[PDB]
């Protein structure tokens, strides 16, 4: 509803939107799909596109993505973003990431791994030194 | 390498572009 908040969006539809033609295809759904750790079925692509795509017209402007991501997106700022991607890494809850949930987001992802990449990765952010990754350590490797 | 939280957050940012479809 906010300027801060469409903006925000407008960056969001900029990632699928590659050419800068003002609308996503398909085709840039499924690239962007593919690059998250994802496997679509152009019939589950064509799916998500019906879904969205209000004029029928086959592709996804910025004012049908907008109506989307105001329905179920909360706040969807900078901050409440890194509070969600937190949320979902801690999958047992207990407000730490640890070496296993690591690996388990970067599996998710579609990103490679190693012991000593996640070594390197929790060293580099706990600055309590407990050998997990609290929240106030997640949101300083990320703003900055 | 902070990149590679910096690439994870961006990831997941798509992930949930992608779930509101
Ligand atoms: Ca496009
Ligand atoms: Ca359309
Ligand atoms: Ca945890
Ligand atoms: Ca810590």
């Amino acid at each position: 509803l906010t300027e801060e908040q469409i903006a925000e969006f407008k960056e969001a539809f900029s990632l699928f939107d590659k050419d800068g033609d003002g609308t996503i295809t398909t085709k840039e759904l499924g690239t962007v799909m593919r690059s998250l750790g994802q496997n679509p079925t152009e019939a589950e692509l064509q799916d998500m596109i019906i879904e969205v795509d209000a004029d029928g017209n086959g592709t996804i402007d910025f004012p049908e993505f907008l109506t989307m991501m105001a329905r179920k997106m909360k706040d969807t700022d900078s901050e409440e973003e890194i509070r969600e991607a937190f949320r979902v890494f801690d999958k047992d809850g207990n407000g730490y990431i640890s070496a296993a949930e690591l690996r388990h987001v970067m599996t998710n992802l579609g990103e490679k791994l190693t012991d000593e990449e996640v070594d390197e990765m929790i060293r580099e952010a706990d600055i309590d030194g407990d050998g997990q990754v609290n929240y106030e350590e997640f949101v300083q490797m990320m703003t900055a | 390498k902070k990149a590679v939280w910096h690439k994870l957050l961006s990831k997941q940012r798509k992930r949930a572009v992608v779930a509101c479809f």
